[PDB]
């Protein structure tokens, strides 16, 4: 989940504060690319 | 059917609070309990 | 171990419920335990299965019983969100502060899983908010570090 990779500890501080990766990052499921997009008849669709 | 288990959980913040590297762990836990094949060497002429 | 023992362990596991019932009649060791430390009540409390938990509480079960890492059934209980189990457990008298080998508790884990009705009900039995792990972590440090903003304001 998004929420396990948001808490992934990157460095703790001086002071004992923690870096965690979504401090440094958006973190959502996206696609592996975003280079196809396909319709039906106008609405969003997929497809093989 | 499912078997009693294990799950042992690595503190991130601890190991790295103590400068103890994820990889030296994870090796350590692997190679002594799950064993490692390292590389071959021949034993009267045969690679094993 | 006995006979009867290893039926009951398998049947509380199983959530056979008519099978624990007719072994409760022919005096199945509520105690029996496997090589882990695991009671029947242990076994009901971590597949969620209610009746089955009630009826061993009925015949002298040890609510408190701990495996071979200190783990109680309300530990498992509090861990995998069964609330009704949580609640049983706890008015036939389970330790609500019960520590783990490592220091952990069943709001600990009850807060890491995000389970909040069964962290209301810990703290409605005296749950110590400020019970720390053997890392020195609260139910409120979980809280924060797992994101859940609901839960952060509940444990104030
Ligand atoms: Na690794």
């Amino acid at each position: 989940s998004t929420e396990e990779f948001g808490k992934i500890l990157l460095k703790v501080n001086q002071d004992g504060s923690r870096v965690l990766l979504r401090d440094v990052a958006k973190i959502e499921l996206g696609g592996e690319n975003y280079d196809i997009i396909a319709e039906f008849n106008g609405q969003p669709a997929s497809g093989l | 059917e499912d078997t009693p288990q294990f799950k042992i959980d690595i503190d991130q913040e601890k190991a790295q609070a103590l400068g103890v590297s994820i990889n030296d762990i994870n090796t350590t836990l692997g190679a002594a309990w799950g064993g490692s094949y390292v590389n071959d060497f021949i034993d009267r002429g045969r690679v094993k | 171990g006995s006979d009867l023992g290893k039926k009951l362990l398998e049947a509380a596991r199983a959530g056979r419920d008519d099978e624990v019932r007719i072994l409760m009649a022919n005096g199945a060791d509520v105690n029996a335990a496997d090589v882990v430390g695991w009671t029947p009540l242990h076994l009901a409390a971590y597949w969620g299965h209610l009746e089955i938990v009630e009826v061993l509480l009925k015949n002298g079960a040890d609510v408190n019983a701990y495996d071979t890492l200190g783990s109680t059934p309300l530990h498992l209980a509090a861990h995998f969100g069964h609330l009704e189990i949580v609640e049983v457990l706890l008015k036939n008298g389970a330790d609500v502060n019960a520590k783990d080998d490592n220091g952990i508790t069943p709001l600990h884990l009850a807060a890491n899983r995000g389970h909040l009705e069964i962290v209301e009900v810990l703290l409605k039995y005296g749950a110590d908010v400020n019970a720390q792990d053997k890392f020195g972590k609260t139910a409120f440090d979980i809280s924060i570090n797992n994101g859940n903003e609901d839960l952060a304001e509940i444990l104030q």
